[PDB]
DNA sequence: ATCAGAATCCCGGTGCCGAGGCCGCTCAATTGGTCGTAGACAGCTCTAGCACCGCTTAAACGCACGTACGCGCTGTCCCCCGCGTTTTAACCG
């Protein structure tokens, strides 16, 4: 047929999207290359750690649906991925469904 | 009393608070203030109101924190000015 | 380069791999496209940076592995750097 | 009036969001400041989101041009776009 | 460098820790303008770095009154560099 | 016999093109670069640096010193509020700022 | 604590280090073994550092200063630092 | 041991008598101090694979401000 | 408000070691030709850009009564400042 490198590699990722922005991008004469099967494994797996942390999220609140506010606060339940985007807040985040001592009665 | 009803109410709710027909025409009216004749997109005016909706939570949260801290639940301007200043964009 | 491309699709693909039956929201869609293609401009910044500073007029494997050695932790990276390095030589010696 | 919408930014909204955010009382000096600098923040958003958009010879702003001018302003929102 | 400064401000020295300090400041600013170039031509799709894209950067940069009186100036001197001989 | 000239002096500027234009192209950011890019490169950091030591000199001629230190320039940076705005991220060895203290310090009586 | 303030007005003129040679000397020293050993550092880059951790040093405590001043007159706590830092997102 | 009390009590208070905090306490000189320990291996550590990917085991000028510039809030060392 | 005290702001003398500057050179900056190549301008497909409309009303704005709290005074104790003295170590060489 076409003998494609995805099946070779075993990986749904794609391989030459970056060979793209390598060849027409003009970015060096000796640039990426081997770069892209690195990269898209890099990204694969942190993917698949978000997915992870996400979907640990939602079963939380015993609901089985996917909405950037679980993100937001799975993001910031995590020290180190609120470090990486310190300047960064994702909208609709509100607060937590944890009430503080501070607005509850005595 | 009625502030517990409104803190589940609205931890169980998303809607945006800010809608997107003031918001446009105001970003419509200072684009064209700032240079004529340009054209701006539907999806970057939510965008922006979204980006504007998440800084002032965030910064609302920051001054609730700090007002807390100090037994306090009222604010004063010196708080905002506070945040902004440890944040260092003013 | 008319057909509007997005990054969710691969995301989607391991996804129905995984858990088929749940999903994403549209705007939820839109936010993962937007980290993804971030991430993406983020370590092609980051070879760039690297191939100046150094005088690096070439990025094969150890370029790109201090690329995500810097954007990522040290242990998550190391693993990384682990199998990545395994993945090359076995691709090399496959053929 | 297609003009002199300073005043059109609404308070109640910010009020309405820091209720959720837990505040129970606002005061009054405060969005004599707020308001200001919130118009000087909108004005510099805008200014260099279109700014980033002219390169292309676009006409338009668009999704992806405001997002990286808000990742290079370091207040960054991600979105449909980018 | 030091020449240029000398011809301004004969009167005033400057030690080599300064001199080193506005090489890292020049260093960084060509570091950050070349960067936020290339990315701007990785999203037009372009293989040549032209003058809209290190004005654009440029405008991009430095707040708007100061950018639009620098990039007159600009214009004026390549004007003066086509121009002349 | 050809004039090899440097070619921001023609455009009426002093820093040398060779080195950025080399570092551009060497850079790994892209094979080709225009001539004009780098001038407008040149010109604009001319201009900057021109700018910041003539407002540290004047600053530090009313701080009553005739050379420039870095507290100088740290003054200079803090005087102009864009300056504040664009180079805040940025400062250097003993920094410093207005008198912006206020009157709650000192103990009440 | 009105006597400081004047000490204040002092250490703002002050444009020297500290200490360099004998102490930070060893801190950095013993903090790359730590991570790899026989490691070295340029004096001024050990002079770079020391006035960076001191520039940040001055700005963090000036933040975390005017964050206690909100606490009525003059007293710091951890959590002033605490919470100053989760704001701008450090901690 | 010595690794903490390398900054004694009288620097951090030196540090407070110019960077605005006018009232100390015993523990926010190990926050403080434990503040340091994170921004100093962070340096280091960037310094380190980045010495590492040259194979110099030893760092310059250069290699502290791309160190200090991954950080997002850059710095400008001497000489360069 | 008003005088005395500690710290501070600017200046003077000295050690020096990193700054001010001369010379080579060599690796880079410039000039000149090619021309396929990649950016700027006219044209195809068609998407959503500027402004407003039928209809209902949620919400913004203006206004009335009052309470949780804003701000200030008072008691405390404990917990860090001021200062003398020793060591000890930072910068010097």
């Amino acid at each position: 047929k076409a003998k494609s490198r995805s099946s070779r590699a075993g990986l749904q990722f794609p391989v030459g999207r970056v060979h793209r922005l390598l060849r027409k991008g003009n970015y060096a004469e000796r640039v990426g290359a081997g770069a892209p099967v690195y990269l898209a494994a890099v990204l694969e797996y942190l993917t698949a750690e978000i997915l992870e942390l996400a979907g640990n999220a939602a079963r939380d609140n015993k609901k089985t649906r996917i909405i950037p506010r679980h993100l937001q606060l799975a993001v910031r339940n995590d020290e180190e991925l609120n470090k990486l985007l310190g300047k960064v807040t994702i909208a609709q985040g509100g607060v937590l469904p944890n009430i503080q001592a501070v607005l509850l009665p005595k | 009393t009625v502030a517990l009803r409104e803190i589940r109410r609205y931890q169980k709710s998303t809607e945006l608070l800010i809608r997107k027909l003031p918001f446009q025409r105001l970003v419509r009216e200072i684009a064209q203030d700032f240079k004529t004749d340009l054209r701006f997109q539907s999806s970057a005016v939510m965008a922006l109101q979204e980006a504007s909706e998440a800084y002032l939570v965030g910064l609302l949260e920051d001054t609730n924190l700090c007002a807390i801290h100090a037994k306090r639940v009222t604010i004063m301007p010196k708080d905002i000015q506070l945040a902004r200043r440890i944040r260092g964009e003013r | 380069r008319s057909r509007k491309e997005s990054y969710s699709i691969y995301v989607y693909k391991v996804l129905k791999q995984v858990h088929p039956d749940t999903g994403i929201s549209s705007k939820a869609m839109g936010i993962m496209n937007s980290f993804v293609n971030d991430i993406f401009e983020r370590i092609a910044g980051e070879a760039s940076r690297l191939a100046h500073y150094n005088k690096r007029s070439t990025i094969t494997s150890r370029e790109i592995q201090t690329a995500v050695r810097l954007l990522l932790p040290g242990e998550l990276a190391k693993h990384a750097v682990s199998e990545g390095t395994k993945a090359v030589t076995k691709y090399t010696s496959s053929k | 009036v297609l003009r002199d919408n300073i005043q059109g930014i609404t308070k109640p909204a910010i009020r309405r969001l820091a209720r959720r955010g837990g505040v129970k009382r606002i005061s009054g000096l405060i969005y004599e400041e707020t308001r200001g600098v919130l118009k000087v923040f909108l004005e510099n958003v805008i200014r260099d989101a279109v700014t980033y958009t002219e390169h292309a010879k676009r006409k338009t702003v668009t999704a992806m041009d405001v997002v990286y001018a808000l990742k290079r302003q370091g207040r960054t929102l991600y979105g449909f776009g980018g």
